[PDB]
C-alpha cells in the first residue's frame, strides 16, 4: 500500500519573447542614436 | 462534518518557488539593461520603474527620458498586464477544482485510543449484540 507517486513554461515564453524584443528595442536605440548624431 | 470544507490555498500561489522567480529575475535585468542603455537619482527612479509597472501604474513613478524609453515601457508594460491576466486565469482555475480530501485517515490514527485524552468525545454509537 505505499505510494511512490503561473506555468514555467508560460513563464520561459515570456522571458523569451520580452529578451528578443528588449534587444530589437536596443538596436534600434543604437541605430536612432547614430542617425540623430548624424542628423 | 458540519459544514462545508475547503482548502483555500491562500499561500499556494505559484510565488515563492522556482518557476515564476526566474522569470522575474529576467525582465527584471533586461528592464535595467534597457533604462542604461536609454540613459545615454537615476538608480531610486529605475527601481521605482521596475516596482511600479509590474504591480500596478498607481504610484506616482512618471519619469520617461527617450522614445526607445516609451517603448521598452509599452513591452514591458505588456508582458506585466499579460502577466496579471495569466495569474487571474490561474487563481480562477484553481476556485474552478476544490479539495475536499480527507479529516481523520485512520480507525486508530490518534483520537482513537483515548478520546477523552485527546479532549473531543467522539460518538461511540454501536448496536448491541451486533457484529462490529
Amino acid at each position: 500500500r505505499y505510494q511512490e507517486c503561473l506555468t514555467f513554461e508560460n513563464m520561459a515564453g515570456v522571458f523569451m519573447l520580452v529578451a528578443g524584443g528588449i534587444v530589437a528595442g536596443i538596436f534600434l536605440i543604437f541605430i536612432e542614436i547614430a542617425y540623430k548624431r548624424h542628423k | 462534518r458540519s459544514n462545508g470544507t475547503v482548502s483555500p490555498s491562500a499561500f499556494l500561489e505559484p510565488f515563492s518557488a522556482s518557476v515564476w522567480v526566474m522569470m522575474f529575475v529576467m525582465l527584471l535585468i533586461v528592464s535595467a539593461i534597457a533604462v542604461f542603455v536609454f540613459e545615454y537619482f537615476t538608480i531610486g527612479k529605475a527601481i521605482w520603474l521596475l516596482w511600479g509597472l509590474v504591480f500596478n501604474n498607481s504610484v506616482p513613478v512618471q519619469n520617461p527620458k527617450g522614445t526607445t524609453s516609451k517603448i521598452m515601457v509599452s513591452v514591458w508594460a505588456f508582458f506585466a498586464v499579460i502577466f496579471l491576466a495569466s495569474y487571474t486565469a490561474n487563481l480562477a482555475a484553481f476556485m474552478i477544482q476544490e479539495e475536499f480530501v480527507d479529516q481523520v485517515t485512520g480507525l486508530s490514527d490518534k483520537k482513537f485510543q483515548r478520546p477523552h485524552d485527546y479532549s473531543p468525545p467522539f460518538r461511540f454509537g454501536t448496536v448491541p449484540n451486533g457484529s462490529t
